[PDB]
């Protein structure tokens, strides 16, 4: 259990300062590092600290306190690009291995300028007989719960940055192979934003 | 490529007392490079089971080493240190003086 | 004890 | 003259089998450390190699062994594979000046009960609602990759033959089609969102591409469905004026 | 009083004959506590004081791991230096490294240091501030630019303040009965006739620890800096040190001369004169 991090997810509003702590037990811990790991990828060195104190590099600040045996990473002016798992690693004086924390997941939750929640139905390019429900343009506050019925599938919310138009947007998707399945009642386990738009 | 010739001191651990047990030392210091051959002699002949310290060095980067054996001195026995180094044209002998 | 990350020239 | 390298990229194996993983260090680096990263966990140190011998070893059992060759490259061998050996195996290289460790792209190993369990994705694109275009002046395409195992795929969108990133969101983790089952197949969704004028140009062409990592042509295969080889599967659409 | 912990390393190439000969020793004050020799059977860091024997296998593994790494860094350093100075594969050369810690009476950090030499001449050292390097020649400047880029000094500072000191504190407690003991010198004086008109008076300090000492002669109070024969302070072989100071003096004028002995273990400085 030598290096401790909480899993999270931790949320930070976009543009705001994100704070991550990490704790360690070995008094011989000498060198400390923070790695970033995007989903599906390997870890990437972003900061090393070899000295007690604060260390600033771009938007990152690392703080080491060896007496209290913690180490922190602060990320100013959080971007969507910063959503990733942050792993904390430590090297003792007895050797050359890194001991790592389990990784804290950071989600930078985006500011939705003009929300307009809606549920749309999208037809398959190949064939009309298969279909999909897109819940989109809801505010970041809205969580999307999984459906309790098996055979109807619901993805989590995901944020998309349409960079040309300075515009951001949440979305989740729901689908089923059942004939008795409607977009109208697809996200019924999820807390409905009041008058989300339902066309037909 | 510094080349420095050894200092040599020959002495006992405790004050010399004829017929009483002791240790005979040879402190070889100030030398560079570190390859060196030292023997302790009793009446010209090489003493066996001579031990030495682990190579170390001073502030000026010159090496020092201690060679020693158990010996029991006598009025008529001569002991000495015989030392060789690349810096010496021939092995250099230093007779033990019980007051040095 | 010895230092770990001793550096080469 | 460049970065850390690892092969193979992905491996599928059954219980009791053996594997060899290869790693080459970055160009100025002469030491290689192997780590195991289980899903949702941190990398755990296995070994570090320097000047062709094992400098340091972790807490892993005898099944795991390794080697480093004169060109500084290295192999991790693990025998008597257990299901629990399923992980991202990460190789990390360092020099002897700074000693910072820089990780490679990783071999993704999955150990499964039976090779019959592996299946490529089925892929489909869903076209924008006329409702969404109307209310919003924007059009969302949805890709859906369904029925695949193991759960490593790479989903990308292509417009008029060029790979795009602006306007995309792909699910961060794929979803279990049957949560109860341990060898459940997976699903994964993605969105591409564009202006209505862009989607309304019928010259514009959209393709959803899913790279699936599957069986190699070393793997026997007697079933009737096509061998679930590593392959790319796609769906596409064209824009529609009004 | 102050304490120090100091590691010394020597690597010597021998083209034709194998890997370079590598020797490492550790000290706390003037007392050796650890040893590694590359030609020895064990291929381990070995104990050389009673108080270090108490450390368990996890310590010797770590110390064996790191000492090996130092020997491998010297192997490379020999090759690199050979290249920078354009010297032949056949000649035999030496690297030497010394680093460590000092602490005050309080056992708090005082100074740290790391020096390095190729063939007995300084190559590079860390400055008192432990943040920047002093570099001998154009080859050392190269190394210093590289170490700046790789944050080498910062890594070493962490060790020098911090880790090095903490171990020195632990060794001082575990080894309290030998390391914290101070043996004052047992003194005496000796007189030899040199033929007519002159005599040698030799002033001795035996059985002292630590090795620091000053031995001076005065005639009628006034220091004899020029006239006095000194011998280098020298190990007795039992943890203790010996030294002497001689002076030649005119016959029957020996009462004028007085030997002054300064040591940490003496309450006040000793004065001695010839007592026949």
């Amino acid at each position: 259990k030598e290096v401790e991090q909480n899993s999270g997810p931790l949320s930070v509003p976009e543009g705001a300062i994100a704070s991550l702590n990490c704790t360690y037990s070995d008094r011989g811990s000498q060198s400390f590092f923070w790695y970033r790991q995007y989903s599906g990828k390997s870890p990437e060195l972003i900061m090393f600290i070899y000295s007690n104190g604060d260390k600033e590099d771009g938007r990152f600040t690392a703080q080491l306190n060896k007496a209290s045996q913690y180490i922190s990473l602060l990320i100013r002016d959080s971007k969507l690009s910063d959503s990733a798992t942050y792993l904390c690693a430590v090297r003792t004086n007895s050797g050359y291995a890194l001991n790592f924390g389990k990784g804290t997941s950071l989600l930078v939750t985006p500011h939705i300028q003009k929300p307009d929640p809606a549920v749309y139905q999208l037809r398959d390019s190949k064939s009309s007989d298969k279909s999909v429900c897109l819940f989109t343009d809801f505010d970041s506050q809205t969580n999307v719960s999984q459906s309790k019925d098996s055979d109807v599938y619901i993805t989590d919310k995901c944020v998309l940055d349409m960079r040309s138009m300075d515009f951001k947007s949440n979305s989740a998707v729901a689908w089923s192979n059942k004939s008795d399945f409607a977009c109208a009642n697809a996200f019924n386990n999820s807390i409905i934003p009041e008058d989300t738009f339902f066309p037909s | 490529m510094i080349q420095r010739t050894p200092k040599i001191q020959v002495y006992s651990r405790h004050p010399a007392e004829n017929g009483k047990s002791n240790f005979l030392n040879c402190y070889v210091s100030g030398f560079h490079p570190s390859d060196i051959e030292v023997d302790l002699l009793k009446n010209g002949e090489r003493i066996e089971k001579v031990e030495h310290s682990d190579l170390s060095f001073s502030k000026d980067w010159s090496f020092y080493l201690l060679y020693y054996t158990e010996f029991t001195p006598t009025e008529k026995d001569e002991y000495a240190c015989r030392v060789n180094h690349v810096t010496l044209s021939q092995p250099k002998i230093v007779k033990w003086d019980r007051d040095m | 004890s010895l230092f770990n990350t001793i550096a080469v020239l | 003259d460049a970065g850390v390298t690892q092969s193979p990229t992905h491996l599928i194996k059954t219980r009791g089998q053996q594997v060899t993983l290869r790693c080459s260090p970055k160009q100025g680096h002469d030491t290689v450390s192997w780590y195991q990263q289980a899903l949702g966990q941190g990398p755990q140190f296995i070994f570090q190699y320097y000047e062709e011998e094992e400098r340091q070893r972790g807490n892993f059992p005898d099944r795991f062994s390794g080697h480093q060759f004169p060109n500084y490259s290295s192999e991790l061998n693990v025998n008597a594979l257990l299901l629990g050996d399923s992980a991202l195996y990460l190789c990390a290289s360092s020099d002897t000046v700074s000693y910072e460790q820089y990780f490679g792209p990783g071999t993704r190993l999955t150990v499964t009960e039976d090779l019959k369990n592996v299946f490529p994705p089925e892929v489909a694109v869903f076209e924008p609602s006329e409702a969404e275009i109307s209310h919003t002046q924007k059009a969302t395409l949805v890709c859906l990759a369904t029925g695949f195992y193991p759960d490593h795929v790479e989903l990308s969108w292509w417009v008029n033959g060029k790979e795009v990133h602006s306007g995309v969101c792909t699910d961060p983790q794929p979803l279990k089609e049957q949560p109860a089952l341990n060898d459940s197949r997976y699903a994964l969704s993605s969105r591409l969102r564009v202006s209505a004028t862009f989607w309304q140009d019928p010259r514009n062409h959209f393709r959803c591409q899913v790279q699936f990592y599957g069986l190699s042509e070393n793997d026997e295969w007697t079933q009737d469905r096509a061998k679930p080889v590593t392959q790319i599967v796609s769906a596409e659409a064209w824009g529609r004026a009004d | 009083g102050s304490h120090s912990m100091r590691y010394f390393f020597t690597s010597v190439s021998r083209p034709g004959r194998g890997e370079p000969r590598f020797i490492a020793v550790g000290y706390v004050d003037d007392t050796q506590f650890v040893r590694f020799d590359s030609d020895a059977a064990s291929q381990r860091m070995e104990p050389r004081a009673p108080w270090i024997e108490q450390e368990g296998p996890e310590y010797w593994d770590g110390e064996t791991r790191k000492v090996k790494a130092h020997s491998q860094t010297h192997r490379v350093d020999l090759g690199t230096l050979r290249g920078y100075y354009n010297q032949s594969e056949a000649g035999s050369h030496t690297v030497q490294r010394m680093y460590g810690c000092d602490v005050g009476s309080d056992w708090r950090f005082l100074r740290g240091y790391h020096q390095y030499a190729y063939d007995g001449k300084d190559y590079i050292a860390l400055k008192e501030d432990l943040r920047s390097w002093t570099a001998a020649d154009m080859a050392a400047q190269t190394t210093k630019h590289k170490w700046e880029a790789a944050h080498v000094a910062e890594q070493l500072r962490a060790y020098l303040e911090g880790t090095c000191v903490e171990w020195l504190r632990r060794y001082l407690e575990n080894g309290k009965e030998t390391l914290q003991r101070t043996d004052a010198p047992k003194t005496h004086m000796t007189h030899h006739a040199v033929s007519d008109h002159e005599a040698t008076l030799r002033c001795w300090a035996l059985s002292f620890y630590p090795a620091e000492i000053t031995l001076t002669w005065q005639r009628d109070g006034e220091d004899q800096t020029q006239d006095t024969e000194l011998v280098e302070t020298r190990p007795a072989g039992d943890g203790t040190f010996q030294k002497w100071a001689a002076v030649v003096v005119p016959s029957g004028q020996e009462q004028r001369y007085t030997c002054h002995v300064q040591h940490e273990g003496l309450p006040k400085p000793l004065t001695l004169r010839w007592e026949p």
